């Protein structure tokens, strides 16, 4: 019963989003089917991203976007960027079963 | 900027040439310009990485006489905005022996840009009341939430001035910069609370705490939780009305339409009213403190000390009764929210007072008056600057106040960054001692003794105004707020409009540095011609040489044309010296004669009474001479586009050739009086010609004379007596000493200046109180080598800062427009 | 001073401090040449221009 205000808004679950659309955006898709060929994969550094990779806390972050300022602090006057390519990458890691919600460091 | 050599000394543009009038359009002076200089941030914004605590003072190498490099050798940033009413007094806390530094402005109103009935107000009269003449109905067109006979009383009779958003504005302007101390620790820099009590180190961890009415000394709670008005004792009365029929029969003109745009569904709501109703009010409701964790020299001593803002000592408004009228809703005839008021909340203090407000009464019936002192600090610990800022943005959706707070702005920077005056030493960084008149003495950036109180708190005496600002009548409000009428200074806007300081962390960091260039143009006005100190103090009457009275007369704001300021002579002679030396103009507000529209600054509205910027000696003595010294050169140098050649950096010391004059080949002389002895330097050719000023002459302003006369006191042993050698009524240093800056506490591998290096070394005393021409002398012996240096076949070894000029172009983003957000170039055809 | 007095063409990053000759001795390489300042989590310490 705690309040985990972690997240961003969220009020219905994913099928909701994804059984009802017509054309639905890249980063909110559907996790295609387990064992297939060509199953659930990511976006590397060929689409233009850069891993985080902090492994002296035995700690790495996804393939994310180039940070340009944006590392640690973001300016004042600036937020995140819109990424499909990330934010897919973020929940394909949220998914996994243990994802900690840390820092730059 | 600061000299190379001796050729780009001798190649500086003159005074009279950088005083000119210019027609260029500059850009603002937003505090950038000091900043990208003295601190690690050159690029862009930084939330809290940039620890801003560290970053406070100017920094750089230094090269001595002899020849010696000091490493990291720094001058503090000499202007602050807190008095500190408790002093740390041998590395303990104690209060303060010294009285509260108290400003007064002079409130009226005068003819601002003209005002036009608009096409809402032309179809109230002309339909619906005009044809209510032929039908024999009273019915009611109630525009948004008053009655039709609210606003049948109001659109009517216009007073021909135009309503100047500007003393409200300056109270907006003004609780922001109080409010914004408790932000953080490391966006807050540690020079500032060591301006004045340099005995004293603050700490990264507790922010400040802006509290309210709990000063320890002389008074200063003024009624802790009993609230009074710190100028004048009295509560005032507040009343929140639904029509103008409530409001008795007695006030009703008074009377303030609270617009429905600036409370909605969009925030607390009800804080709104509160910053309307101490916007409109009075300047100040209670005296505000801010308190902070401080230290000693070393660290043991970790106490808490109280200081009082500037800012919240400024006497502005004289409206103390407000009678407030509501919106009611839509539409509804007339009647705990009787007739459908949205709300009237007394705050979040308990606030056991004359009235005894419990914790919190929501209330409002018909009449049934609060009091205003109570009211305002109920709300005194919820006014943080986000609120501010976005009750900025909803006042700038209704009426124009991009231009106007940022006049308002630099009003408040004006009148609240304050410094200490000065010490008389040999070498570099001198203090005074602590629980002393000469600590916390103190001046304005316009090189003027900021006046203290006389007596305990609340004040019966009410002191002369300083500076002349205009002000919100409330019936021209009522009709502007309200569609009603219209001008050019009041065009509405969107909130991206608001400046950049609002509602941002660096406040209490931008303004101290905003009023830097503002002591450089007084500072190189004081210069150019030099008379001392007591020449200024007692100037304006003396019935001797009528050209000093045409001097203190023409300075200050004392003319009218129509009903309407005629500003300062000689104020533009500052502001030229602003827009010409610094590349950039200072805010104007609008006034007009009669179709004619001109410009007056913070530099064309103070006014007379009050002494100027006293330098003190070592042992805590006047040393009433020189010039009206403040900040050390240095800050009249480096941060300078084109500084005026009287006023140059030493050059360095690079081959053969240091330092040279300027002699008869630029048309001066020798003076060479009676006694053989002493000698003074290259001056003008009247100064042998005068000996005492004739009644309409003062000293003419020859910058290769003034040079020449520093060139001179910089020596170390000088006396400045006579045309023979004679001594003068004022105050002379006790050696060869200059006014020298304030010393603040060092860090690692950090050190102090060294010699004449943190000094003013410009104010060369020129004209004395008697009219007499003042020499600066030396013995013949110990004159040889100025005067070879004059003659270039010698040189002067004098001491320097290793820095160099850079001087960039500004940006005009300052952290308040970031449009390039992704979700407005997709939603930017709509704008 | 081996690595670079007895040098006909020594690349730029090993290079002699130059010596104090007026006001200017030693300066640096900013964000016109391409670079900037690391600034991390912490608001103390602070990198180069890298």
């Amino acid at each position: 019963g705690a309040v985990v205000n972690c997240f961003s808004p969220v009020l219905i679950p994913d099928i909701w989003c994804q059984y009802f659309t017509a054309k639905l955006p890249l980063f909110a898709g559907a996790f295609p089917p387990a064992q297939g060929q060509n199953s659930t994969k990511g976006f590397n550094s060929k689409q233009g991203l850069m891993i985080h990779r902090n492994q002296n806390n035995n700690l790495v972050a996804p393939y994310l976007e180039k940070f340009a300022d944006n590392s640690s602090y973001f300016p004042v006057g600036q937020g995140p960027e819109i990424n499909d390519m990330a934010t897919w990458n973020g929940r394909l890691w949220m998914t996994t079963g243990n994802v900690q919600y840390l820092d730059y460091s | 900027p600061i000299s190379a050599d001796f050729s780009e000394v001798e190649n500086a543009p003159s005074f009279l040439s950088l005083a000119e009038n210019t027609d260029e359009v500059l850009k603002p002076y937003t505090g950038l310009e000091i900043q990208t200089i003295i601190t690690n941030i050159v690029g862009d914004a930084n939330p809290n990485q940039s620890r801003i605590f560290d970053q406070d003072r100017l920094r750089g190498n230094q090269y001595s006489a002899g020849g010696l490099v000091t490493q990291n050798a720094v001058s503090a940033i000499p202007f602050t905005n807190l008095i500190p009413r408790t002093i740390r007094v041998g590395n303990i806390l104690v209060n303060s022996a010294n009285r509260l530094q108290i400003t007064e402005t002079n409130v009226s109103e005068y003819y601002s840009n003209p005002i036009i009935a608009t096409k809402l107000s032309e179809m109230i009269s002309d339909q619906v009341k005009n044809n209510q003449f032929s039908t024999w109905r009273r019915d009611n067109t109630s525009l948004q939430g008053f009655n039709a006979f609210d606003i049948a009383t109001i659109n009517t009779a216009i007073l021909p001035n135009g309503l100047s958003l500007e003393s409200m504005l300056l109270k907006l302007s003004l609780l922001h910069s109080i409010k914004a101390m408790n932000v953080d620790a490391a966006s807050i820099n540690r020079s500032q609370y060591q301006v004045i009590d340099h005995n004293t180190v603050p700490t990264i961890g507790a922010p400040a705490v802006v509290g309210v009415n709990n000063s320890p000394v002389f008074g200063e709670d003024c009624g802790g939780n009993n609230p009074v008005y710190p100028f004048g004792g009295g509560t005032g009365a507040i009343a929140f009305h639904v029509t103008l029929q409530t409001v008795p029969d007695e006030r009703k003109s008074y009377a303030i339409f609270v617009p429905p745009a600036i409370l909605q569904a969009t925030s607390d709501a009800n804080e709104a009213l509160a910053l309307f109703a101490l916007s409109m009010s009075e300047w100040p409701h209670a005296l505000y403190t801010v308190t902070k964790q401080t230290t000693d020299l070393a660290g043991a001593n970790a106490g808490q000390q109280v200081f009082i803002p500037t800012q919240s000592t400024i006497h502005i408004g004289g409206r103390r009764v407000l009678d407030l009228i509501i919106p009611r809703r839509e539409i509804a005839p007339n009647p705990v929210r009787p007739q459908a008021g949205p709300d009237a909340t007394a705050g979040a203090i308990p606030l056991a007072a004359g009235q005894l407000f419990n914790m919190n009464f929501i209330g409002a019936p018909a009449f049934e008056e609060w009091p205003l002192t109570s009211y305002l600090y109920s709300w005194a610990g919820r006014f943080d600057i986000t609120t501010i800022r976005q009750y900025m943005g909803r006042l700038a959706t209704m009426v124009g106040v991009k231009d106007a707070y940022w006049a308002a702005h630099e009003l408040n920077v004006a009148l609240s960054q304050v410094a200490p005056k000065m010490t008389t030493a040999a070498g570099g960084w001198a203090a005074q001692a602590a629980n002393s008149a000469q600590q916390s003495d103190v001046c304005y950036s316009s090189l003027l003794t900021v006046t203290r109180s006389a007596a305990n708190f609340p004040l019966a005496n009410q002191p002369a105004a300083d500076m002349r600002v205009y002000d919100t009548d409330p019936a021209t409000w009522n009709k502007v707020a309200l569609g009603l009428a219209t001008a050019a200074n009041l065009v509405p806007e969107q909130s991206m409009d608001v400046p950049f300081v609002v509602g941002d962390a660096r406040t209490s960091f931008w303004e101290r540095l905003q009023a830097i260039p503002m002591c450089i143009a007084w500072t190189m006005y004081y210069h150019s011609r030099g008379i001392t100190t007591l020449a200024w103090d007692n100037a304006y009457t003396d019935n001797t040489n009528k050209w000093l009275q045409k001097m203190v007369r023409n300075t200050f704001s004392t003319t009218q044309s129509v009903g309407t300021i005629i500003p300062a002579r000689y104020g533009k002679i500052v502001c030229n010296l602003y827009k010409n030396m610094f590349h950039r103009a200072p805010a104007y507000v609008a006034t007009s004669v009669g179709g004619k529209e001109l410009h007056i600054t913070h530099f064309e509205r103070w006014l007379p009474g009050g002494t100027y910027a006293n330098v003190y000696s070592g042992a805590g003595a006047v040393v009433n001479c020189f010039s009206p010294v403040l900040i050390p050169d240095i800050w009249c140098q480096y941060f300078t586009a084109k500084l005026p050649l009287f006023a140059g950096a030493f050059p360095p010391a690079q081959g053969q050739n240091s330092t040279k004059g300027f002699n008869s080949k630029q048309g001066l002389m020798i003076h060479r009086n009676q006694n053989n002895n002493l000698v003074a330097p290259y001056l003008e050719k009247f100064a042998d010609n005068s000996s005492y000023f004739p009644v309409g002459q003062g000293p003419e302003i020859n910058d290769m004379a003034t040079w020449n006369g520093r060139l001179w006191m910089t020596t170390g042993n000088v006396q400045y007596l006579d045309y023979s050698g004679a001594a003068i009524v004022e105050a002379v240093p006790p050696a060869g000493e200059l006014p020298v800056g304030k010393q603040i506490p060092l860090l690692a591998g950090e050190n102090a200046p060294i010699e004449l290096t943190n000094a003013a070394t410009t104010c060369v005393p020129r004209y004395s109180n008697d009219g007499r021409r003042i020499f600066t002398y030396l013995t013949t012996a110990q004159s040889v080598i100025p005067v070879q240096a004059c003659n270039r076949a010698a040189n002067l070894a004098r001491s320097c800062w290793l820095l160099s000029n850079v001087y960039a172009e500004p940006a005009l983003q300052a952290l308040g427009d970031e449009v390039e957000d992704a979700f407005d170039t997709l939603t930017n055809s709509s704008f």
